[PDB]
């Protein structure tokens, strides 16, 4: 149900 | 947040979302309190009556939004957590008492006009404010409803209630780490806290020198907006001491 | 911080909200 978040911020 | 309004641009601008990085989705409210350290609830981070038992790395924080599910390009900022801290005495086993966490960032935040630090009282601030009747302001993502979700931020400003009152209406230890707020039936306005509001900040705007205070963490309820029960906040002035030494020391 | 609480959107600017008012109301 959410966007995205970009991927910089997942690894 | 059951029966409240959207929220203005920059209304809460010290208002945080707890995020979940895999699955994606809302796990918390909480708050910015300078430009490394949030505050939140530590049912938020740590409930083993649920399985809950979140690490650093599991977890981001998100602030300056406004939009619950959109990505806020050029406006919201993405932190990671540094270090976890609850209270070595968080009851989670009977009542949620002293229900309070920090969260270090790895890096400091940069404030703008959507992002920037609430307040934490000192001891007159509390005891001149923290009087049955005078209102607070709670603020979050979670349900509008008891038994769906908000597109924005919602606001909702709810009384302080008289401990006896708070006391009569649930059968749940109270402590005086704990004050609750809502209407009564009789009162005719409604509104509470609910499921994913946990971790945010009741505050209060002091008239002596118009700055936003944080009194109080969104903790517990039975049920949302019921008519008869009061949700219950986290008394962060009663716990100062112990934010405090987190913070010298950390 | 030592300007906490202070809003860049209201307070920094003296703009009031919609709704602060009923705040201060209570405020007896
Ligand atoms: N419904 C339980 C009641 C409870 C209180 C103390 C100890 C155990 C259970 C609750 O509120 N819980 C169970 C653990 C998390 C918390 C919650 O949902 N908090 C969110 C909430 C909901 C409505 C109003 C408020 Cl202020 C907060
Ligand atoms: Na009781
Ligand atoms: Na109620």
């Amino acid at each position: 149900d959410f966007e995205e978040i970009p991927e910089e911020y997942l690894q | 947040i059951v029966e409240g309004s959207d929220a203005e641009i920059g209304m809460s601008p010290w208002q945080v979302m707890l995020f979940r990085k895999s699955p994606q989705e809302l796990l918390c409210g909480a708050s910015l309190i300078s430009d490394r350290w949030v505050l939140t609830a530590a049912h938020c981070l740590l409930y083993p009556p649920w399985d809950k038992n979140f690490t650093e790395n599991d977890l981001l924080v998100r602030i300056g939004k406004h939009s619950r599910t959109r990505y806020e390009r050029n406006i919201e900022k993405i932190s990671m957590l540094e270090k976890i801290y609850i209270h070595p005495r968080y009851n989670w086993r009977e009542n949620l008492d002293r229900d309070i966490a920090l969260m270090k960032l790895k890096k400091p935040v940069a404030f703008s006009d959507y992002i920037h630090p609430v307040c934490l009282p000192d001891r007159e601030t509390a005891a001149s404010l923290l009087q049955a009747g005078y209102k607070g302001r709670v603020t979050g993502w979670g349900n509008l409803k008891e038994t769906g979700q908000p597109s924005v931020l919602q606001v909702v400003n709810l009384p302080i209630v008289e401990r006896p009152v708070c006391k009569d209406s649930t059968r749940i230890r109270i402590t005086d780490n704990m004050f609750c707020a809502g209407y009564k039936p009789d009162e005719g306005k409604r509104g509470d806290s609910c499921e994913g509001d946990s971790g945010g900040p009741f505050v209060m705007k002091s008239p002596f020198n118009n700055r936003w205070y944080q009194m109080g963490i969104v903790s517990w309820g039975e049920g949302c907006d019921r008519d008869g029960k009061y949700g219950f906040y986290t008394h962060v002035f009663r716990l100062k001491k112990w934010i405090q030494k987190v913070i010298d020391q950390f | 911080e030592a300007d906490c609480g202070l809003r860049p959107l209201f307070e920094k600017k003296s703009l009031e909200d919609k709704t602060e008012r009923e705040l201060l109301e209570s405020y007896i």
